[PDB]
């Protein structure tokens, strides 16, 4: 019987940290300014070369 | 060297619009229609075309002295003028189509053992051909005179590359032209501009008018003696003349919006048809709900038309001022309710007024700014209806794998889910949907998978090569709008950027494109898709070519690029593949779905419409599901390119004709918005992303069920949705059901518009609607469980060359037998049938084959030479009846005739060769004119052959059932093989060169596979044909021929050549005086199989025949004793010596009209009982499963055959890569000794329906078990050939033509087969080694054409 | 004695609150910026604010376009909807005289 | 109820998990991908990671080629 | 009375985040630009060891 009493709260703070991976995306494009729209699509760029 | 132009005689195609306004501006010197760029240009540079036209017109009398009115307003006057009376020629051909159908009808009546009093009137001669209404008549004297018109045309124009043919027609001369065409009246002095269509589309229009006329009139004449003979419909026929004169009227009167006003007419009908078979509660509000919007129409009109005529020639013209359009709408709905007498098969045959009145005049750009305003709004979304999308789609996806795999699609993250999805997820199971209320859906909704599917490597050709017109690129754009229409800034810009890009990106067609191509790489998609080369794509553009079909005013056909279009393909392929299954509903439609099995719970029904769907749709609304099935198919974006590329881009809407206002800049993201263009289409094109559309539009089906407590089903016949809902009410005892259906109805019809509005539709009143029943169920009219045929829609256009590529007798005589036969599978009155197949077959045979556009009279001569050949020997002393005899023979023997007695009872068979046999056989049995030695001799003449030739085995393995040394009639396909090799060979794709010139090398050496084999098994060679690459390559082969332009794909010239034409030419030829060479020689020294019953057994004259065309190779499988010879029939009640026995259910005279207890018959084969593999299914395409499927059809076709593991060993190898011990536990695992019956393979059927429908199948008992003392005591307890589902299946319809002929059906009737016909099959013992190296060759160079090869899977 | 069990019941309607922002909140869909230049990114935003914002941005018929699909709506009640009086006479004259 | 009373914790914050991965692929559209930003706001959707590395493999192979 | 007293503390210090980003409805770039290669590698691992075993 121990799912009931620690699992679901290790379970809670894993989904929490997924919540607020979401939440730190959300605000890029259109929440965040033109300007820095464009700031990921070098990392994007990149990411064909930064991988051996 | 010789170029042709030939024009179509029958629509083909679209009515366009700025071709007429251009043809109006270049010769009135003024805007024609419309004031847009078209009419300046025009005016300004006129083209070649208009210039002899305009020319033409001015050496004619003038325009300017005339009242220029549009094309539609002359309907009233050409649907009335008169031109000399051809009914005696009415008469001559119904007086042939009689005495033909007389001989029909008595060979009927012999072997059903019929007869009567030598009455003349036997069945025949109600139809007084004296006493012809008129009302026909005056359609049938104008489509004569039009026709004829028409082929005088098509005649100078094959020859002269243009003609300008200027004849007189009462007082409407006309002038035609291949680009342009006028008439002028001198009745009422108005001219009209129009082209070929709008020509053509008035002939159409009268032949529909004809044979719908001419078919209800048999049909009543039929039955005011005999009810039951004719089609259950009572129409009259001066009623409907009136309508169609009346709506002609009214449609002469509103210039182009009659037709618009006339798409209320399936409203109408649909209401009067609920009126009938509903309460006022539901026939009142779809009355009201449409009578509005029909009224708004009405009063909108004016405005439109003023809007539409400002600046052109009709301003000083006036338009019909309200009263009177109501009184001639009030004219017409008065006589489409007298037609429909409360009647629900007269309401069922009416529809086909919506095609009669003729198509639109489409305006190109007008239809696209309308759909511009319902394009670019924005559109306010809620997250929660939104991610409730999102968790329907799963759920449908988990209940999909579940059922399929029995494992849960494998997921990214397992922390995303509760404990509850989690224990579900250890459980493999879905909970049941009283269950899943919203939170559930909002949490499934977080779940991302990973790839459990894979896109093919290799571009599948198969499906890539399919003809469809191919938008140019953006830069290379104006080769589409003539040289003429463009400044000469653009016109030299083209002319030096067309030497920058390959020859590829110049064609708008796709077979030329792919052929064209000198750098094609078929791994090529897979990098593209991947690496994401489309997204900003600047060489894109979108062409809304304004192909449409009736009674409306715009549908806008897409054309985009090829490297556009094949991710198009791609997407569509792989859901069709891979997410269409999970959903019931959607792929099941066509053929299972509602015909056989949709057939207080409050029960109620929507019908909503889907049609203009398309438009509303947005990245936000779509990509929730789209993102789902992208990430199951593993790559980051693939079903959401329609709405990543489109918004940046331009619609252009380029017809040939129409321009856009250019200003002298050659980029078209420069272009200010034009009428004509506009870039940012924030929506959806129409057609492109179809499937997922209709996915989330039954997904939310299901939110909207969980919400509510109610049990829905949804049915999408092609473009609407149809739900069915099921609610128990728990309250009762007050009102019964019909508050409670409706209160139950409106209450869904909220909720569903609550949950479309919170996605962006904004669902219309007058499309959707509410009743009890479903009664829309693929467009047939069930109620109560009976199907209402709708008979006459597909008879409208039966007349001569129909559905022809190149004016081919043969395929055009075969297209009206197709056509009319609905009036024996759909609609009852075979009498019906036979009259109106044979009186146009002799209108092509003998009144049209002399101007054969082509060849002339050289058709006329072969028919002549083998109706004297036949004539001679069969001695016929008049030649009135030998015609007659030609005529009731099939194609296969060189006579005109393709309905085959087997046709007419049920509908699929094998050996189509015996059934024919069959035919001819009672035919010369039944026929008292010749003398006998001569019927028994015809026999001889067909087994007298020339069989020392060559016994190539590919001709069995493309068709199992043919004969050969010369005997089988040749098509196109055959015959333009060694033609399309021979282009296909000089083609710059190295690959397609590569294959091409060897194909002949492996078509020839495929045969030596299975040469030295007996028995030869054809449908095991098509097994054998099907697991190799060679069949896909002769699939494209066979699509790229049926072109009608074969040699001319590598040149525009969107032309047909002169070897093409004398190939055609040729073949019509050497296939009709068949009957002469196959009676040319008489041998006497063959004992003939003959009975001592009165007949001739015809599977030991098939066999035989067979066998001699075929060296003696001692085919095994491929026959089957005809139900027509064998298996008499005798009428009687109960008591027989254990013969097959069918009994009726009712006791009511006729049979028609009702639903019994029963669940209907249709007749599955039991083919292929499976031990399925129970691995992984999913990672392999459908390509790959077809070929596993086909190599275990191998292993177990042949077992202990020499060679056959190393030949599968080697096909493995060459196809998928693998070898065959390591696919073994892959492979479908059949146990049975019989594959001969079970075997059910393509080009043999699996299922065996009947000549009737389900309602009047729905009558019928049927017990077979008294046949098997005969058969055990006869033959051993071993398998018999003959099929008792096919034999029970023409039963029923010796059942229905019975109570069709005479109105007492039997209480029962028993079927005896004689066994002297039927043999026997034991299963054989293949004894001969297969040849396998040239296997490895085969595939070495059809390799293109072969699925991905399997690196690591198993 | 008070901060061992109380967090769990606050951070409770903590995140109910959460769930009564999303499960009103609205995305307005991407669309022109009403220059005819460029793709105006989505709009998080509540309702009421949404289409205040939009219907002063729009121009021309699109603002009747989206004042009579969203603004308004089919108010249907007990069904049997009212034939508009210019149809009664198609109707009078359709189901008489027959 | 010490352990029901953080099961709807779990589940009432899994909700606006899913609302929030909706919102995330709405707001990842035609405006993210005209410049670039829709695959990272996505994810990789192991298809380019095979392309990266038959592509990294592909030219590690081509070093014995000389 | 070693993790429960725990897990809590970075709950509810975790939980007034959340909702002050949400409250907005510079430096996330470089959040997801470590947020996906995290993954990236990762799952190449997984897709290299199908290649191998």
């Amino acid at each position: 019987s121990s799912l009931s009493i620690e699992a679901r709260l290790e379970s809670i703070e894993e989904k929490l940290s997924m919540i607020l991976g979401l939440l730190r995306t959300l605000n890029i494009a259109t929440a965040g300014p033109t300007a820095a729209r464009d700031g990921i699509r070098d990392a994007m760029i990149g990411i064909r070369e930064e991988l051996i | 060297t010789v170029n042709v132009y030939l024009p179509d005689s029958y629509l083909k195609g679209v009515i366009s619009f700025s071709e007429t306004n251009a043809i109006g501006s270049c010769l009135l010197k003024r805007p024609y229609l419309k004031n847009d760029n078209t009419a300046k240009v025009a005016i300004e540079n006129p083209v070649i075309e208009h210039v002899r036209l305009k020319n033409a017109v001015n050496s004619k009398m003038k325009i300017s002295d005339y009242k220029v009115v549009e094309p539609v307003n002359m309907q009233h006057e050409i649907m009335k003028n008169v031109h000399s009376c051809e009914l005696t020629l009415l008469k001559q051909f119904l007086t042939r189509s009689k005495n033909i159908s007389t001989l029909k009808l008595n060979m009927i009546c012999d072997w059903l053992q019929l007869k009567s009093t030598s009455d003349d009137t036997s069945i025949l001669s109600f139809i007084d051909v004296e006493f012809i209404p008129s009302w026909v008549s005056n359609w049938f004297s104008n489509w004569y005179n039009l026709n004829k018109l028409i082929l005088e045309f098509r005649r100078e124009e094959v020859i002269r590359t243009g003609s300008i043919l200027c004849r007189s027609l009462g007082k409407l001369v006309f002038i035609v032209s291949s680009y342009g065409c006028i008439v002028k009246s001198n009745k009422s002095k108005r001219v009209s501009f129009f082209t070929y269509n709008q020509l053509l589309t008035w002939k159409d229009v009268m032949l529909s008018r004809f044979n719908a006329n001419f078919c209800i009139w048999v049909s009543n004449s039929l039955n005011e003696n005999q009810e039951g003979l004719g089609l259950r419909s009572n129409l009259q026929g001066m009623l409907t003349n009136k309508l169609y004169e009346t709506v002609d009227y009214m449609l002469s009167l509103c210039c182009n919006e009659g037709f618009s006003l006339v798409k209320e007419f399936e409203g109408f009908i649909m209401s009067e048809i609920l009126r009938i078979t509903e309460h006022a509660q539901f026939s009142t509000r779809f009355r009201n709900t449409l009578l509005n919007g029909l009224t708004d129409q009405l009063t909108k009109l004016k405005n439109k038309n003023r809007l539409r005529v400002h600046s052109t020639v009709l301003e000083n013209n006036d338009y019909p001022m309200y009263e009177v359009v109501l009184k001639l709408l009030g004219d017409t709905l008065r006589c489409i309710k007298l037609l429909i007498n409360k009647n629900l098969e007269n309401a069922a045959e009416l529809y086909y007024i919506f095609r009669i009145f003729g198509h639109p005049m489409v305006d190109e750009r007008d239809a696209m700014d309308a759909v511009k305003l319902n394009n670019e709004i924005t559109k306010i979304l809620r997250l929660e209806s939104l991610t409730e999308l999102r968790g329907a789609f799963i759920l449908r996806i988990i209940k999909g794998f579940v059922d399929n795999n029995k494992r849960w699609p494998k997921i990214k993250n397992l922390k995303v889910l509760s404990k509850r999805w989690t224990m579900y997820f250890k459980a493999k199971n879905y909970p049941s949907q009283l269950e899943l209320s919203e939170q559930d859906f909002l949490e499934l909704a977080a779940i991302q998978f990973e790839q459990e599917f894979s896109v093919p490597e290799k571009t599948n050709l198969e499906m890539v090569l399919n003809d469809k017109a191919i938008s140019p690129p953006k830069r290379l754009i104006w080769s589409v709008y003539p040289k003429n229409y463009l400044p000469e800034t653009i016109k030299n810009r083209y002319l030096e950027e067309t030497f920058n890009a390959s020859d590829s990106l110049k064609t708008r067609r796709v077979l030329e494109y792919y052929l064209k191509d000198n750098k094609f790489d078929q791994k090529e998609l897979k990098s593209y898709v991947v690496r994401q080369e489309y997204l900003n794509d600047k060489e894109h553009i979108v062409s809304l070519t304004g192909k449409e079909r009736e009674l409306s005013v715009g549908r806008m056909f897409a054309m985009q690029p090829g490297k556009q279009r094949q991710i198009q393909i791609l997407a569509e392929k792989l859901l069709a593949d891979n997410i269409v299954p999970f959903f019931p509903e959607t792929l099941t439609k066509y053929g299972d779905l509602d015909l056989q099995r949709i057939m207080y719970i409050a029960r109620a029904s929507i019908v909503t419409d889907l049609s203009k769907f398309n438009q509303a749709f947005r990245y936000e609304t779509t990509a929730i599901c789209a993102d789902v099935a992208d990430e199951l198919h593993g790559t980051q974006s693939l079903f959401c390119w329609l709405h990543l590329i489109v918004p940046m881009t331009t619609m252009i809407c380029a017809y040939r004709h129409a321009p856009p206002e250019t200003k002298g800049e050659y980029d078209i993201d420069k272009i200010e918005e034009q009428s004509g263009l506009y870039r940012y289409h924030m929506g959806g094109i129409e057609g492109w992303c179809q499937k997922l559309w209709t996915m989330e539009a039954i997904s939310l089906l299901d939110v909207v069920s969980v919400k509510t407590r109610c049990q829905m089903t949804s049915l999408l016949n092609g473009d609407n949705q149809s739900i069915d809902v099921s609610k128990p009410v728990k309250l009762s005892e007050g009102l019964d059901e019909v508050k409670a259906d409706y209160r139950l109805a409106v209450k869904m019809l909220k909720e569903i518009r609550d949950a479309y509005r919170n996605i962006g539709h904004k669902l219309k009143e007058g499309e959707t609607y509410i009743s009890r029943d479903l009664q829309f169920i693929s467009k047939v009219i069930q109620s109560e469980g009976v199907m209402h045929p709708t008979p006459i829609k597909k008879v409208l256009r039966v007349g001569p060359w129909i559905n022809t590529i190149l004016d081919d007798i043969k395929t055009s005589a075969e297209s009206i037998g197709s056509l009319c036969q609905e009036l024996e599978f759909r609609g009852e009155s075979i009498i019906v049938s036979l009259i109106l197949r044979n009186f146009w077959l002799y209108n092509l045979y003998m009144h049209e084959s002399k101007q054969h556009p082509l060849a002339g009279k050289q058709l006329f001569k072969q028919l002549n030479k083998t109706l004297t050949s036949v004539q001679r020997f069969f001695e016929i002393k008049r030649e009135n009846e030998v015609v007659d005899l030609w005529m009731n023979i099939p194609m296969q023997f060189g006579g005109g005739d393709p309905v085959v007695f087997y046709r007419s009872f049920y509908r699929r068979t094998p050996d189509f060769l015996t059934e024919a046999i069959s035919h001819v056989d009672i035919l010369l049995k039944i026929s008292a004119n010749i003398k006998n030695e001569t019927k028994v001799s015809f026999f001889k003449a067909l087994l007298s052959i020339e069989k020392n030739e060559r016994a190539t085995l590919t001709t069995l393995m493309r068709d199992p059932q043919a004969v050969g040394s010369e005997r089988q009639a040749k098509v196109t396909s055959d015959i333009n093989r060694t033609a399309v090799t021979s282009i296909l060979s000089l083609s710059p794709n190295q690959l397609f060169s590569d294959s091409a010139i060897h194909y002949s090398r492996n078509e020839e050496e495929v045969g030596i596979i299975a040469e030295n084999i007996t028995p030869v098994y054809p449908h095991g060679l098509r097994v054998l044909y099907e697991s190799l690459p060679f069949h896909k390559a002769e699939k494209v082969v066979n699509m790229i021929s049926g072109t009608k332009s074969i040699t001319n794909l590598l040149q525009r010239t969107s032309a047909i050549n002169g070897e093409d034409i004398d190939r055609a030419v040729s073949m019509m030829l050497e296939n009709l005086g068949l009957l002469s060479r196959i009676l040319s020689v008489v041998v006497d020294s063959i004992e003939i199989p003959i009975k001592s019953n009165g007949r001739l057994i015809c599977c030991q004259i098939s066999r035989t025949l067979r066998e001699t065309s075929w060296n003696n190779m001692e085919i095994v499988g491929v026959t089957s004793p005809s139900i027509t010879t064998c298996m008499d029939v005798i009428y009687a009640t109960s008591s027989h010596l254990k013969g097959i026995i069918i009994e009726k259910f009712s006791t009511d005279r006729t049979t028609r009209g009702q639903r019994g207890p029963k669940s209907p018959w249709v007749g599955s084969s039991t083919q292929e009982k499976k031990l399925v593999p129970v691995y992984n299914r999913q990672i392999l395409s459908k390509q790959q499963r077809e070929q596993l499927e086909a190599i275990g059809k191998m292993r177990w076709v042949y077992k202990g055959t020499p060679g056959l593991r190393r030949l599968l060993n080697k096909i493995c190898l060459g196809s998928l890569g693998i070898s065959y011990k390591c696919v073994k536990p892959l492979l479908p695992r059949f146990m049975s000794v019989n594959f001969l019956h079970r075997l059910s393979v393509s080009s043999r059927p699996m299922e065996f329906p009947a000549s009737v429908p389900a309602y009047r199948t729905t009558n019928y008992h049927f017990d077979t078990s008294p046949i098997n003392q005969a058969l055990s005591e006869r033959f051993g307890n071993e398998d018999i050939n003959l099929v008792f589902q096919n034999a029970i299946s023409c039963g029923i319809s010796i059942m229905s033509v019975v109570e069709q002929l005479t109105g007492r059906s039997p209480k029962q009737l028993v079927l005896i087969p004689q066994l002297e016909e039927i043999d026997i099959m034991p299963p054989p013992v293949f004894q001969g080694k297969f040849n396998y190296k040239l296997v490895d060759k085969i595939t070495s160079d059809q390799h293109i054409f072969s699925p991905d090869k399997i690196d690591m899977l198993t």
